[PDB]
């Protein structure tokens, strides 16, 4: 897995790669 | 929180993980 | 099971677009 | 869900902004 | 809808989104 | 135009739909 | 209507790369 | 249109390259 | 021929994410 | 390969993890 | 041809459309 | 490499082939 800062779309995509059954909640900025 | 973690800093992917369901 | 996951690939993307700061939650089942 | 609404046929923004929060 | 500069391709998507069947045109630097 | 509106600035829906057709 | 959407997302993409300045049309009927 | 050509078989660059400007 | 190109961008681009550094060929054939 | 072994059906990550490097 | 930086994945699938079925190879940060 | 030249700099389509098979 990359080490790279991951941003806007891209987190989000990854994100959805990462967990992928499980799914996912995004925030964006807290 | 997710964004201020992995894009502001970098991320592992078991620090992304935390953002699972 | 690709061109439910190949889909799911735009529908985040858009989601994040759309809702922006809101954010959105991405489950089912 | 939304993958059975707007994989099927196309969402347009505002239907898909039926999805967030 | 987000509060974000676009760039480049994320642009053209988000039109692409944004239009729907109208569709549009780009002209990348005016 | 678009680009130096909402890339080098930040653009709002309305302002992005006048570059739809 | 899905799989012509999703597809021209991507040529919307593509299109983007190799024309870059010269810009583009998208649109149809 | 490029929808009709470039969805059912691959377009390559040069191709795609006709619908440009 | 395009649901395997179509598709293959998304899976290029996943690889990117997993290999990362350590990069990938993607070729076949 | 992969885009038989991907496309057809989703791979994980894990799985992805086997096409690098 | 676009006139910019690519980088991240904008390199890889640029890549993939550059090649087509020659295919290709990326090291990410040599 | 290919990202020090077409990232850190710009590259050509041509500069960009000679990273294809
Ligand atoms: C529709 C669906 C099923 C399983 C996981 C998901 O994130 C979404
Ligand atoms: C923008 C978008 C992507 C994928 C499916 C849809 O219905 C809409
Ligand atoms: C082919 C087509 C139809 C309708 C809208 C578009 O942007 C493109
Ligand atoms: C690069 C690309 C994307 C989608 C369809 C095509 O024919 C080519
Ligand atoms: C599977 C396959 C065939 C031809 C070219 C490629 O890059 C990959
Ligand atoms: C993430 C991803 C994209 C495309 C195909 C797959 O099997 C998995
Ligand atoms: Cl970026
Ligand atoms: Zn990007
Ligand atoms: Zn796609």
């Amino acid at each position: 897995f990359v080490n790279q800062h991951l941003c806007g779309s891209h987190l989000v995509e990854a994100l959805y790669l990462v967990c992928g059954e499980r799914g996912f909640f995004y925030t964006d900025k807290t | 929180g997710i964004v201020e973690q992995c894009c502001t800093s970098i991320c592992s992917l078991y620090q992304l993980e935390n953002y699972c369901n």
